[PDB]
């Protein structure tokens, strides 16, 4: 029984990854550092 | 399942068919598995000898698809991130291997027992010619002489008798075979 | 035949996670039909 | 003197594969129905519980019912489900949903032919027929519905034969079912008229067995079913075995019921004891009999000394001297006698059977009548009482179709019946 | 307890022991419950605890002590 | 009530049988209870539709039927039964039977004032009180609706609500305060495992205005004393506890049923302040 | 052994792709419709059969009908990742929505698509042989929903009899609120609703919200979490059919214990082991915990405070390595609590189950893995307070005929509005009277 | 055998942090509370169980909870060694403090704030077999120690009932200050406490600042000193539950022995070998050498002096290798003195307690290594003089009402100041009383 739960802890630290889950893309903090502002410059290919 | 039960809690599914895939491949399914193990060696033995700290993701998973795993959309990375310890874009080799051969609680002490029983030379090293004679009658799955390339260490072993581990349901029965 | 099951069916002597089952499920072993009963194995 | 076996609901179907596990065990039946026992006198009574098929293999004497398949699924699919006659199972199509009007009135009359069948064929195969033996809780559904429905139908088709039931009964400090009180007072108003005599426990009492006797970490329902099993298999032993001063069912109902209504009895067996404490006591005929006597080892709720003995059984198993077994019914007798009935002059029936089970040098099993069990009862019809007067959860029972007078006679005849055990327990020479 | 289940009463020394040392039992001699002849002071419920046991099973337990003819015509005789 | 279910008979054999055997032909009467060695019984089953009368008719068929036959025995499905003699032995037509035995009749005698005190105790409280619908009848009507806050939280404290830890509407938190022990009567000293007992947690008002001084400081209104609607509440001044934490007093109504204990003391006259 | 799910507008149809992934992860059906390689007719495998059937080819196929009005969620399901899995008839969809109006679904929309939905159901049932209830998610707030939902289940009651209808219900939260017209649609709906369903379990957006910002560590929650919430608590009551277990339940068992009278069928639900794995290993996770767990009102998925009420039945479910010793003495434990308070006429206030299999982890949720899990359902007169916050907000909104033309033009008397109104009320006296201590009827 | 730690507000926190430094070493559980890789179990024997308990993994977590309305202290225990250690819920923090208010913490904010503390003391709790009592920690300078400590154990008192609640408090020093409010905040602090705790023991910064500049040789103390100091002397009493010994005290015996009337509950502490390593080698250490000097005034930890009153009860605790015939001789000699006084009804003046195990050693620590040690808690009449040179310094405040608005515009009334002046002023009557001889009364 005691290495049962053992082995559910390695589980746990091995595959349950916060940055797996689906939704990180959302709850990541440094969020607002990762992305870019409106228009860059004045030849931003996104400002259209 | 066998993901589900508590008897075998380190288990993962998409882990469970990647090892599925390499193993039903294709020569029979425990000597894949120790050839696996065998090209990760070398590879990673490679990689240290060019001054690079590890397998990267891209050729796991390309090592992955030439063993002939059908892979998915997003398990890839999963994978990746999964064996990432450092978060760098690299494979850790022992949690890979310890995940790689694993067995339950009992499994592992009967495959240890085993193991010990043996008798070895040098480094801590089996030979396939000073034993093969002696346990000609007794071994009925015979691909162990094939698995010796004849020499043979304890991760090989381990991982032979791993990959019998799903032809026998349960845990005594293994014990005594 | 081994030392998991040589002892004798008396209270306190049973061991029930040194058997664990393989599997969970419910099995269809047992059926109606069309009232025709079936206890097929 | 064969006994046929009825194991209705899902607690009935559990316990009894346990019982048919020690039953096949102490005959060396192999689970595949080969014998593979180890001396002849196993062999010379196997007729008791099996009935013999023509080439290696036996088959036991049981009528398996259920009104859902999914428990019958599970037992057949254990390690000694195979044994059992695959005709002898009977099921329907949908459960019994707890309530007592649908297990009774919709669903049993339409198993019940089905099950009468099986029983009268299994019955008149028989070369002489001993009681019947009925397993099931009384706080379910089909276990009470079905259960009292075949036992009244068995009475009226055997009223010369033996009816004893073994029956599970509601907790005094946690409920199982939210029901339970309407389940159990009907059932005990049909079983007070149709039984000859009825054991109860509580599922408490055998947590209890297993935590303070047994010190067990991890209790599963198999130790519980297993305790259940070994009290079951034991009162029957004297029947099956040779001894010194043979007893059987009749002779026990004969001495253990002073009136028709009193047949409410108290179980209990002896040489349970935890693993570290084995070291420190060796057997004898006094250990038995003060573990006999301790309320710690009664499988009921109930205390003795709230009441009075009116009458108890010991059947002792093992090799062992009469003079022992008799000085100490009469010292127990003697040195409690406040808590003895005092117009009957000896209260106390002991039996002797040479073959102990396996594995334990004596045994012995306990059987008491004692006038405790009426709380139980007051408790039961309080909390009815509690649910009646404000029509708790009816409707469902009115629906099916039962009239309230059933509820106001069942509830009537039991509150008479704790009356009559107060007045027995109180009453005098003068 | 509640606490992890593979924990075990655990093992004391208690040494000098007058009735070990072939000794006698005398007044003023109760060295083995000086503190200093303890290894250790921690208290351990030891009435909750299970104790350590170490064998080799036996396999086994026994209960009951170890322990043509045909006539075709033709008759014939012999005197063994 | 009852019906009958079957009758039983005593015969003795044949004449010519008997004779053989070389028992006497007379001295059969006799005024014990005993009867001849030879003499055996037998049975037989009734019809659904049997009563009394066919019954007796069926026993007066078998008295004509065959000489050597003084005996009967009628018996009912409530397992009583009445016999049935011969006034005069080995004579016809004399049959009368006087006797009528049930299993639980000295039972049923002996057990007669106790059944009747509680069945007449019982049987009132049994009466329903309330519609089908799960409604009140119009007599007997509750002084106060259900929801009201002295009726909710009569004995009970009622649920402190706060904003903290939740970002939309809060919800309040369970408490450790424990119940009275209190245990079935006649009942074994259960424990399933390690329980937490109520013989400790014993409240700090018991005895406090005797042995202490009682509450000197307003801070009994931030814990103990709470405002329930129109109403005050009190934890203080509940049913009252022995030294063992185990209530003392039970009451009853008029019907028998038992009572809740009460902590509202006193009703607060409150207005509107103006000049 | 069967049981139908059928799963109705947006919520329910979302809510029906999270339960189906994980009832194929669960039982281990690929996304493909196959059985993985290694199992074949060498062992028995059947426990899939309450959810699946299997085709003469061995493909396996969902016992589930998707019923939407409006094309795009459908289409989504269509077009992801479990196109194979579902036949394509199962998936029905009509041209355009009912546009917040129950009226216009139940009069004038759902009346076309609703034979096409019995005709289904039908031939679903033709092809069972213990069908023993109807799974059904739908929300009250919105128009098809409301209404299609109402229609349909009006329609399975005159066809099917003697059958169980449970509900998990997502009902308008007290004060996160998405549409204006919410009030007029929930009363109607329970309208509806109540006289033909038997038990109807409730859930409120903004309490599972509370609780995956409390629970788990998640600071922007989306409809994904709770969806996968709702699907492990549905997997943990079905699970009783499915696995071994010490103490199985039926669905019939939940309404004979949970329903004092036949009005009174509304429940609350909570889920113990709702925890991130950060936290799992900070704690172990016992079975009297987890029953600790069940009752703090910060545990329910609707929002609603049950200290303000009293409870008359509880039902607990516990899956995994459970001892019954422990349920008893967990049990025996919450009954000593003061503050917790049941009706004097109900004394055995209790029912239990028993199930051997541990919950199932999902490669991408946000649940720890753990040993064992309970979860709950109990009937509490604290259900008043949402009616009558409910039924203020219609009063108010009634007050001056704020929608009314609205309803009228889509098809239904304006009768309608004073009818519900007053069928809401007396469901309050209900609960004002059955909470009334016996002891003062006299 | 177990006991629950409160740690309250800044002071409290910052002797937490040496109090679980202390009981992890001496324990053996690792500051991260994990296991070398190679083990099952990280210690053979469950000693620890009295503070910390072990998850089935064999993580060690320990039984306490931080309470602060200011993030930052908690923050830094959050981000410091010992992250791992604590269960992050017991790490409780607010957005802003209570401004040296006693009526801001105990009206406006600790109410606030004081149902999630409850909660978690209550998870605590239940996760317990024989809880014997709850130890406090906090300063009554401060506007949160003072009002929210009151406050919970206001409730913790009606929830818990009995079981006992010893409480350490920091009090102002009678000539160091560090805030202009603090009389009102200490005044009102001791109102609330006299009815709701079972024994305080009193503490004050200048007595241990003057213990660290005589005894050790610290030119320049700093607060994580006089923390460690503290977290030995709560080491020495509770260590008569964690190790064997000849004479064992259990924490209800003292409330028995050391409170002969209920408002009499406020003790004296020191402790003896406070000695510097220099010293330490100089000097032989017998038992009777620390019993005269436990009875030093040099040696207290609290700023007042008992030989200006009289003893009504001492429980003396002795740890290490120390005879109990030393012990009689030595209290026998502390008796002949005659600067000793008990009161003449007081004849049987003394409790003791004989443990085998030493003081522990911590690295980075000041004290020398020493074999024994004695710790004393004590009641007196001496103790009167503190609270009457608070209750001056109260009366000369609020003769002007010089600060009272604040006090009146965070929530509380007017009547409150006056209210526990009068109670204040009846507890020196009380300590007057009963300090009169009965052979003088006749
Ligand atoms: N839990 C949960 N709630 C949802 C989900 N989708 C919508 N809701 C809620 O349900 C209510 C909206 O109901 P809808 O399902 O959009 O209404 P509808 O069934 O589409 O009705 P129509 O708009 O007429 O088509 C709002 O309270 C939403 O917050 C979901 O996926 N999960
Ligand atoms: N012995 C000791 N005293 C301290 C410590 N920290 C603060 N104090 C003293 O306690 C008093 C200040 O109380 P605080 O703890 O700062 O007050 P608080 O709990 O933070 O209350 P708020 O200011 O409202 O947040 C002063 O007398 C300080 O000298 C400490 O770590 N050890
Ligand atoms: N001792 C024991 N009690 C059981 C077992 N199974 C169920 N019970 C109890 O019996 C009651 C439930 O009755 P049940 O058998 O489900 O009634 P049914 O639905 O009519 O079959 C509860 O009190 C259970 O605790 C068992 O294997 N052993
Ligand atoms: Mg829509
Ligand atoms: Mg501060
Ligand atoms: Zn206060």
């Amino acid at each position: 029984r005691a290495n049962r739960e053992k082995q559910l802890l390695d589980y746990r630290e091995t595959y349950q990854k916060k940055e797996t889950q689906r939704e990180w893309d959302l709850n990541d903090p440094h969020w607002k550092a990762k992305d870019l502002p409106g228009r860059v410059g004045d030849n931003d290919p996104r400002t259209g | 399942m066998i993901y589900s039960d508590n008897n075998n809690p380190r288990e993962d599914s998409v882990f469970l068919r990647v090892k599925r895939a390499v193993r039903c491949g294709g020569v029979t399914g425990p000597i894949q598995m120790v050839d696996f193990l065998r090209d990760f060696r070398c590879l990673e033995e490679e990689q240290r000898a060019s001054g690079r700290k590890g397998v990267t993701h891209k050729q796991f998973v390309k090592l992955m698809e030439q063993y002939g795993t059908k892979l998915r959309e997003g398990d890839a990375a999963y994978l990746c991130k999964a064996f990432d310890d450092d978060n760098d874009g690299y494979i850790n080799p022992e949690r890979f291997v310890r995940h790689f051969t694993g067995l339950n609680q009992r499994r592992h002490n009967a495959v240890l027992r085993a193991w010990a029983s043996l008798p070895k030379d040098a480094k801590g090293r089996v030979r396939r010619n000073h034993l093969n004679e002696r346990f000609s009658e007794t071994v009925t799955h015979g691909d162990v002489w094939g698995t010796f390339s004849p020499t043979l260490c304890f991760e090989e072993f381990l991982a032979f008798y791993a990959a019998v581990s799903v032809e026998i349901p349960l845990d005594e029965k293994f014990e005594l075979f | 035949r081994t030392i998991y099951d040589a002892l004798p069916k008396l209270p306190g002597f049973s061991f029930p996670e040194l058997n664990p089952p393989p599997t969970n499920g419910i099995p269809q072993l047992c059926t109606i039909r069309k009232g025709i009963r079936t206890v097929f194995d | 003197r064969e006994i046929v076996c009825v194991q209705a609901g899902q607690c009935g179907n559990q316990i009894g594969s346990k019982f048919w596990e020690v039953i096949s065990d102490e005959h060396g039946v192999d689970p595949t129905g080969t014998y593979q026992g180890d001396s002849d006198l196993q062999l010379e009574r196997i007729n008791v519980y099996f009935d013999e098929a023509t080439g290696g293999r036996y088959v036991p004497r049981s009528v398996l019912i259920d009104l859902e398949p999914g428990t019958m699924d599970s037992v057949r699919a254990g390690p000694y489900g195979q044994i059992f006659r695959p005709d002898n199972f009977i099921f329907g199509q949908s459960g019994a949903g707890n309530n007592w009007a649908k297990g009774h009135y919709t669903e049993g009359a339409e198993l019940i032919d089905s099950v009468l069948d099986v029983c009268c064929k299994e019955a008149e195969s028989c070369d002489c027929l001993q009681g019947f033996q009925i397993c099931h809780s009384l706080g379910g559904g089909t276990g009470s519905g079905m259960g009292t429905l075949l036992i009244s139908k068995l009475r009226e088709q055997y009223p010369d034969r033996i009816m004893m039931t073994f029956s599970i009964i509601p907790s005094p400090k946690v409920s199982d079912t939210v029901v339970e009180p309407y389940n159990t007072t009907l059932s005990v108003h049909q079983l007070v008229e149709n039984s000859d005599e009825s054991m109860c426990i509580d599922n408490e009492a055998l947590y209890d067995i297993c935590f303070r006797t047994l010190k067990l970490t991890t209790p599963t329902f198999g130790d519980l079913n297993h305790l259940v099993s070994a009290v079951v298999s034991g009162v029957t032993c004297c029947l099956r075995f040779p001894g010194q001063l043979n007893s059987d069912l009749r002779k026990l109902a004969v001495n253990l019921v002073p009136f028709p209504r009193l047949h409410f009895f108290m179980m209990g067996f002896a040489p349970l004891t935890s693993r570290g404490s084995q070291q420190y006591r060796g057997l004898s005929v006094p250990e038995l009999t003060q573990q006999m006597f301790d309320a710690k080892n009664m499988m009921q709720a109930a205390d003795p000394r709230h009441g009075r003995y009116l009458t108890a059984s010991a059947l002792f198993r093992g090799r062992m001297s009469t003079k022992e077994v008799d000085e100490q019914m009469l010292n127990v007798q003697n040195k409690n006698s406040s808590y003895f009935i005092e117009w009957i002059p000896n209260n106390i029936k002991s039996s002797v059977c040479d073959i102990p089970p396996k594995g334990l040098k004596m045994a012995v099993t306990f059987i008491g009548n004692n006038t405790c069990i009426q709380e139980m009862f007051r408790r039961v019809g309080e909390q009815f009482t509690l649910m009646f007067r404000r029509k708790a959860f009816l409707h469902w029972y009115t629906g099916e179709g039962m009239d309230e007078m059933e509820f106001t006679e069942a509830e009537s005849n039991m509150n008479d019946l704790v009356s009559e055990y107060q007045q027995y327990q109180d009453a005098t020479i003068e | 307890m509640k606490n992890s289940v593979a924990r075990t009463q655990p093992v004391r020394k208690y040494e000098n022991f007058t009735l070990e040392n072939n000794l006698p039992l005398a007044l003023g001699a109760n060295f083995h419950d000086d503190p200093i002849c303890r290894d250790t002071n921690r208290t351990s419920h030891t009435l909750l605890l299970p104790r350590n046991v170490d064998y080799a099973p036996h396999t086994e337990y026994v209960f009951n002590g170890g322990g043509e003819p045909v006539f075709d015509g033709w008759m014939t005789v012999n005197f063994d | 009530l009852s019906q009958p279910v079957s009758y039983s008979l005593l015969v003795l054999p044949p004449k010519k049988e008997l004779r053989k055997k070389g028992y006497n032909m007379t001295d059969i009467n006799t005024t014990s209870t005993r009867v001849h060695p030879l003499a055996r019984w037998q049975t037989h089953v009734l019809k659904h539709g049997a009563t009394y009368r066919d019954a007796l008719d069926a026993v007066e068929e078998a008295n004509t039927k065959h000489w050597g036959f003084l005996k009967a025995r009628i018996q009912f499905s409530c397992g009583s039964f009445e016999s049935f003699v011969r006034t005069n032995p080995n004579d016809p037509s004399t049959l009368k039977g006087v006797s009528t035995y049930d299993p639980n009749g000295v039972f049923h005698k002996e057990t007669l004032d106790c059944t009747l005190k509680n069945r007449s105790t019982l049987l009132p409280r049994l009466r329903a009180i309330v519609d089908g619908r799960g409604h009140h009848l119009s007599g007997s009507t509750p002084p106060a609706r259900s929801f009201h806050p002295q009726v909710l939280y009569k004995n009970c404290p009622p649920p402190v609500l706060s904003q903290a830890g939740y970002d939309f509407t809060p919800m309040s938190h369970n408490a450790f305060l424990l119940r009275t022990n209190d245990h079935p009567q006649g009942v074994r000293d259960v424990k399933s495992d390690f329980m937490k007992g109520s013989c400790d947690y014993r409240p700090r008002a018991y005895l406090r205005d005797e042995v202490s001084g009682g509450v000197n400081s307003r801070h009994c209104h931030c814990a103990e004393v709470y405002q329930v609607g129109d109403y005050t509440m009190d934890l203080a001044r509940g049913a009252e506890i022995d030294h063992r934490n185990r209530t003392v007093n039970f009451e009853y109504t008029k019907k028998g049923t038992l009572k809740s204990g009460s902590n509202i003391v006193g009703k607060r006259h409150a207005r509107v302040p103006r000049f | 052994r069967e049981a139908i799910c059928i799963h109705i507008g947006q919520a329910g149809c979302q809510v029906g792709n999270a339960c189906w992934e994980l009832f194929c992860l669960e039982h281990g059906i690929q996304p493909d419709g196959a059985m993985p390689s290694d199992k074949t007719i060498g062992v028995e495998d059947d426990a899939f059969n309450t959810f699946f059937s299997e085709t003469g080819a061995g493909k396996h196929v969902p016992r589930a009908v998707f019923l939407d009005l409006e094309p795009t969620v459908v289409d989504e399901v269509r077009t992801g990742t479990y196109r194979q899995l579902f036949h394509p008839e199962q998936l029905i969809s009509g041209k355009e929505d009912a546009a917040n109006n129950y009226a216009r679904g139940h009069y004038t929309i759902g009346k076309e698509i609703v034979d096409l939905c019995l005709d289904r159901i039908r031939k679903l049932a033709d092809n069972c042989t213990g069908l023993q209830g109807f799974l059904v998610y739908h929300a009250v707030g919105g128009g098809t929903g409301s209404g299609l939902g109402a229609l349909l289940l009006e329609r399975l009651s005159v066809d099917y009899g003697k059958k169980s209808k449970l509900g998990y219900t997502v009902y308008p939260s007290p004060q996160v609120s998405t549409a204006v017209v919410e009030p007029y649609n929930s009363v109607l709906s329970t309208h509806s609703l109540l006289e033909h369903t038997d038990v109807a379990a409730m859930l409120d957006n903004e309490a599972i919200y509370d609780l995956t910002r409390r629970n788990l560590d998640i600071e922007r929650p989306t409809y994904t979490n709770l969806n996968r919430l709702i699907g492990q608590v549905v997997s943990s009551l079905t699970a009783s059919l499915r696995f071994d277990g010490a103490l199985n339940v039926d669905l019939t068992e939940f309404q004979t214990n949970l329903v004092p009278y036949p009005r009174i069928h509304f429940v609350l639900t909570s889920y113990a082991p709702v925890i991130s794995a950060e936290k799992a290993y900070h704690e172990q996770l016992s079975v009297s915990e987890i029953s600790n767990a069940v009752f703090e009102p910060a545990s329910m998925m609707t929002k609603c405070d049950p200290r303000h009420g009293k409870y008359m039945a509880c039902c607990l479910m516990y899956r995994g390595d459970v001892v019954p010793k422990d349920v008893n003495a967990a049990v025996a434990t919450i009954k000593t609590k003061r503050t917790i308070q049941f009706v004097d006429w109900s004394p055995t206030g209790f029912k239990c189950g028993i199930n051997y299999q541990p919950p199932t982890v999902v490669p991408g949720g946000d649940l720890a893995k753990v040993q064992r899990a309970v979860c709950m359902i109990a009937n509490s007169t604290a259900i008043a307070e949402v009616f009558a916050r409910i039924d203020h907000k219609f009063d108010l909104m009634y007050s001056k005929r704020a929608f009314v033309h609205w309803y009228v033009g889509e098809g239904m008397e304006e009768g309608e509005f004073s009818e519900a109104r007053e069928d809401l009320a007396a469901l309050e006296k209900d609960y004002e009277e059955v909470g009334a201590e016996s002891a003062d009827m006299d």
